[PDB]
């Protein structure tokens, strides 16, 4: 909680997706994202039922 | 005359009526203001000869 935001290598498209309208400014902040897990048995294991 | 509409800062860009140029058209009339006279050629030489 008390750290510097430490910007990543993941890029977020700040698209000035403006409009016809001369008064709005209409920004978008959009990112596509995938979490490929090579070697599913190696990559992730789950202890599924913890009591809290 | 074109009509000015109203909208809020962010209001929707509606469209409003426009100043209408109408084509006015007269014409030099097909009717003359003629005045014409059949001066007898005798009353020309005569009047020149005896004209007070």
């Amino acid at each position: 909680t008390g750290d510097t935001p430490s910007e990543s290598t993941l890029w977020v498209r700040l698209a000035d997706v403006s409009d016809e309208h001369p008064d709005l400014l209409k920004f978008e902040l959009s990112v596509a994202l995938q979490l490929v897990a090579f070697d599913l048995i190696d990559s992730i294991s789950v202890i599924r039922d913890i009591t809290q | 005359q074109g009509v000015v509409g109203g909208r809020t800062r962010t209001g929707a860009l509606a469209n409003d009526t426009q100043g209408t140029i109408k084509g006015a058209s007269l014409s030099v009339p097909d009717y003359y203001i003629k005045h014409q006279f059949d001066v007898g050629k005798d009353e020309i030489v005569n009047s020149d000869a005896t004209g007070k």
